[PDB]
């Protein structure tokens, strides 16, 4: 459940630091679900 | 690779069976059993018979069955094109291909690169290893009837033209007694694969010439069938395709060369079991990206497979009536036997821009030679 | 020789070793 | 404009992005900065960035695109647009965007890392691995780059395992363990993600048991030597691990598996669930009650933490299959009610019903599961087992074959049952060696057993079946090695219990071995 988030700084935002902050095709209807590379991406 | 359109063909191109075909950027080379070697210009214009732009040279009375061409720019402006062939008698011959300044005709020049002691062997298979950043010198590998694999280095200069072949070493058969070495290949990463008539493939390291793997592809050892007909390396990946017999069937098996483990096999339902072709698989070929494999079958079909999913994509059928000029159609052989579905001897993928003509300028091409003594060219639909 | 073979005639690891050596 | 730029750059360096976004928005919407805004793209960039740290990724896409139209040479605008596209499930577009940004500024470092993550998401492990190796070579101080390299290594290894490349998966797992050891020893950086990655990697050695002797027990000791409620049950400790004897390789592998789970309320619930899953794996592999007790204890604590996840209920139902069937039934019903799109709970309930010898309930649930997930190979296996128990033979063979075909090598049980069924149907059938179908079936069974031995070797029944199949297939070279291994296993088994009932099978194995010679 943990991941990485990037916090840019200043004008012309450049990555300055990171912090440690707190679903498949057959389970979820979300667009953000995991992509399975075995099946066809077209059909 | 889903749609293939025929662009040019030449029936009755040779007087005997065309056993092998090879291509370079400038032309396509064919060898036949009548002892001739034909060069077909790749840069054809609209409304031009392929036989108009063709040149032939006689090599050996016993006929030829293997051919490979090496083309490279060796210096700032020097260009060399070499053709290596082997005959039924077992001779290894080398020819330098050059073109006239005015007439633009092809000239054949014979080269002498093998020493007297090297001429006592009977070679069967051969393969040019071009420079691919692995080492600065080109390589030539060949097998003999005793099962041994030989490796050479070609030195064009000694700019002064003075070709010389230097023997690196030999690799012996893995089994006692020795068997027949039927096929050979060399990869860009520096690996050599050899096939044998008992179904065994051996892999050795190019630099040090020592064996690495010995895997057996036989379905069962009840009978002495299942010889290896073709071994091919993937152009970029660590994959090796094996074409082997199975008691009147044709099979293709995939291996990965990092550890040498069996990955799977390609098969389709045919008139049960795991067989790729009805009769036999005689040749294999990878495309530029290494994602599609083409198998030439004795049954008269070209099948295209998806490497990752191990599933067939499309099938091309060969007919004797596909020849454009009707006077060049060979319906029956010298014994009256039918040739409506002639078997394919060899198949070759041509890189993009090698073969120009009717819309083939920006996509990959394909060439094959069949049993009706014909040579055919195809192009992949679309672009890239 | 094996115990089972001896009995029949009468009637007629790696990870652990490395772990100890490393310590 | 000038004053607006001054205030924006003053608030941007605090950092405080909400105020900067508000100022940029009120400057843009004022319609009084027409000529100035066609030469600079800082206001749109600030608005997009502020939306980006707010995790409203889709809202910043249009702002970054407008800022890029105003100035096509802003590298940070491209980076922001790609990082926004990634969170919206637009992975290929993000890949192209990162390629564009890299083309503008080849020295940019984070762009290559993001591109590698995207390539891993779409399944391009070679290019992403090359990019991340080069990035870590350029700057090895960054922790995120090392963690990303380890992540890509683990994902590549798991994908190879799922695709059937079992020989390179262990090598990539060893590489991942070496990288983890390097990270912990040198950077002295610890996080839950790296230990979860290590535990995921350690399962490959237990799963591929024929290559378990390759486990790097030297790096793992230093990994566990450079960093209590459940300890009294399992009694798994580093000191006890070091001072141990008469311990098998697989037991040490499982004990190593249960140390990364204990060395790492959503987070605590995940932690205890991970420990319980590791202990459940150990209990299934070694069959010792203390592992079951530890697994049940961890599952109970994790449920007491959240109690709103299906996986914890599935694990609790699995760990209590034999002690009580009512508890397992309740756990599986709760898990199914929590997540109705999971087809594993129905199969677990079917197996529980079959273990109690209630065939009708198992048949009904397997019919429902077949209606639900026709592409999975487990319901067909259950139906085949039911029909074999009943007495039907042809239908059982057909279902076993269908399960084997659907499995595509991902199931050990499918391979084993297919081989056993093929051997049973063709042992005294009076068929000749000229039948193509029978020889092809024997070849397929031999290949399936060869694949089976790579994961679970030293199995007596499978070894004997393979010996018979290889005798029928004239493969006398493999049968010699298989019979040597079988004889060794039998000798080891009979040299400990000091029994005498094993002499009956010893004679049969010796006769088969003589036939092989």
């Amino acid at each position: 459940r943990t991941s990485y988030q990037f916090k840019r700084t200043g004008l012309e935002g450049k990555i300055s630091g990171y912090k440690e902050e707190v679903a498949n095709a057959s389970n979820s209807l979300s667009i953000t679900r995991s992509i399975n590379h075995n099946q066809n991406s077209v059909r | 690779s889903k749609v293939f359109i025929a662009t040019a063909n030449a029936g009755k191109a040779h007087d005997a069976d065309i056993f092998s075909v090879s291509a370079c950027n400038s032309f396509t080379v064919s060898c036949s059993g009548d002892g001739y070697l034909k060069v077909w210009d790749n840069k054809l214009l609209d409304n031009e018979n392929p036989k108009d732009k063709s040149y032939s040279h006689f090599v050996h009375k016993s006929g030829l069955h293997h051919v490979d061409v090496l083309q490279a720019i060796e210096r700032d402006a020097f260009e060399l094109c070499l053709v290596a062939t082997t005959s039924f008698s077992g001779d290894l011959l080398f020819y330098r291909i050059t073109r006239e300044d005015e007439t633009k005709k092809v000239i054949f020049e014979k080269l002498d690169l093998l020493d007297s002691d090297m001429k006592k062997h009977s070679f069967w298979a051969l393969k040019w290893g071009a420079s691919n950043d692995r080492l600065l010198s080109h390589r030539l590998v060949a097998t003999d009837v005793k099962g041994t694999t030989y490796i050479w280095k070609f030195h064009p200069f000694a700019l002064n033209w003075s070709p010389t072949l230097e023997l690196q070493g030999t690799v012996e058969s893995p089994m006692t007694p020795s068997q027949f070495a039927t096929s050979v290949d060399i990869s860009e990463r520096g690996l050599i694969a050899t096939g044998f008539n008992n179904g065994t493939v051996q892999i050795s390291e190019l630099s040090t010439l020592r064996p690495l793997y010995n895997f057996e592809s036989q379905h069962s050892m009840i009978n002495n069938s299942n010889s290896i007909r073709s071994v091919k390396f993937s152009p970029q990946g660590s994959l090796l395709a094996i074409a082997h017999d199975s008691n009147s069937f044709g099979c293709i098996t995939l291996y990965e060369t990092e550890f040498g483990e069996r990955i799977g096999s390609l098969s389709v339902p045919t008139h049960l079991g795991e067989f790729a072709h009805s009769s036999w698989v005689m040749s294999l070929s990878f495309n530029d990206s290494g994602e599609t494999l083409c198998s030439a079958g004795w049954d008269g079909k070209l099948r295209f497979w998806d490497v990752k999913t191990k599933e067939r994509i499309t099938t091309l059928n060969m007919h004797c009536d596909d020849i454009e000029i009707e006077e060049d159609i060979l319906a029956v052989d010298e014994h009256g036997d039918s040739l409506a579905e002639p078997g394919v001897f060899d198949v070759k993928f041509l890189k993009k821009g090698w073969r120009s003509g009717m819309g083939a300028d920006l996509n990959e091409s394909l060439c094959c030679v069949c049993l009706d003594r014909s040579i055919r060219w195809f192009r992949e639909a679309g672009g890239k | 020789m094996s115990l089972l073979e001896q009995l029949a005639r009468k009637r007629i690891v790696s990870l652990s070793l490395k772990l100890s050596a490393l310590k | 404009y000038t004053a607006a730029k001054y205030i924006t750059e003053t608030y941007a360096s605090k950092p405080n992005w909400q105020a900067a976004s508000s100022i940029a928005s009120r400057l843009i919407k004022g319609e009084k900065a027409k000529a100035e805004l066609r030469s600079n793209n800082w206001p749109f960039r600030v608005v997009g960035i502020a939306h980006l740290e707010k995790q409203e990724e889709s809202d910043s896409i249009e702002w970054f695109q407008s800022a890029l139209r105003v100035d096509p040479n802003d590298v940070e605008s491209w980076v922001g647009l790609g990082q926004a596209y990634h969170a919206c499930g637009r992975i290929e577009a993000s890949i192209k965007v990162f390629d564009k940004a890299i083309q503008l500024r080849p020295s940019h470092t984070f762009a290559q890392y993001f591109k590698a993550i995207s390539l891993c998401d779409v399944g391009e492990y070679l290019e992403s691995l090359d990019i991340l190796e080069k990035v870590c070579q350029e700057a090895a101080t960054e922790e995120s780059f090392q963690i990303g390299l380890v992540e890509v290594l683990m994902r590549c290894s798991l994908d190879l395992y799922s695709q059937g490349f079992l020989l390179k998966s262990v090598s990539i797992a060893k590489d991942t363990i070496e990288r983890i050891k390097i990270i912990i020893s040198e950077l002295k950086c610890e996080n839950q993600q790296v230990w979860i990655y290590l535990s995921q990697v350690l399962r490959l050695f237990i799963w591929i048991e024929s290559k378990v002797d390759t486990l790097p027990v030297e790096s793992l000791v230093s990994i566990f030597e450079n960093s209590e409620e459940i300890d009294s049950v399992d009694n798994i400790k580093i000191d006890t691990l070091l001072d141990s004897t008469t311990d098998d390789n697989v037991s040490i592998a499982c004990k190593f598996l249960i140390l990364a789970s204990k060395y790492s309320g959503t987070v605590r619930a995940s932690y205890w669930y991970n420990i319980g899953i590791s202990e459940l794996t150990a209990f299934i592999t070694l069959k010792e009650p203390q592992y079951r007790d530890a697994a049940i204890f961890a599952f109970k604590k994790s449920i007491q933490l959240q109690s709103n996840t299906s996986e914890t209920w599935i694990g609790l139902g699995i760990a209590t299959m034999d002690i009580n069937f009512r508890v397992s039934q309740h756990c599986f019903i709760k898990a199914t009610a929590l997540e109705p799109k999971a087809t594993n709970t129905w199969f677990n309930l079917a197996m529980l019903g079959l273990k109690k010898k209630d065939t009708e309930f198992a048949q009904q649930v397997l019919n429902k599961l077949q209606s639900l997930a026709p592409q999975d190979s487990s319901p067909w296996l259950g139906m085949a087992l039911i029909l074999e128990e009943q007495g039907d033979i042809i239908g059982s063979s057909k279902l076993f074959a269908h399960s084997f075909i659907l499995s595509n090598g991902r199931s050990k049980a499918a391979q084993f049952m297919y081989a056993k069924n093929v051997l049973e149907n063709h042992i005294n059938n009076g068929d000749d060696e000229r039948d193509i179908e029978t020889v092809e079936k024997l070849t397929t069974a031999s290949i399936a057993l060869e694949q089976f031995f790579k994961k679970s070797p030293d199995s007596q029944f499978a070894l004997q079946c393979a010996l018979l199949t290889l005798e029928r297939l004239h493969h006398y070279e493999n049968a010699n090695e298989l019979a040597n291994r079988l004889i060794g296993i039998l000798e080891k088994k009979f040299e400990k219990t000091q029994d005498e009932r094993e002499l009956f099978n010893f004679a049969i194995i010796k006769g088969q071995f003589a036939r092989i010679h």
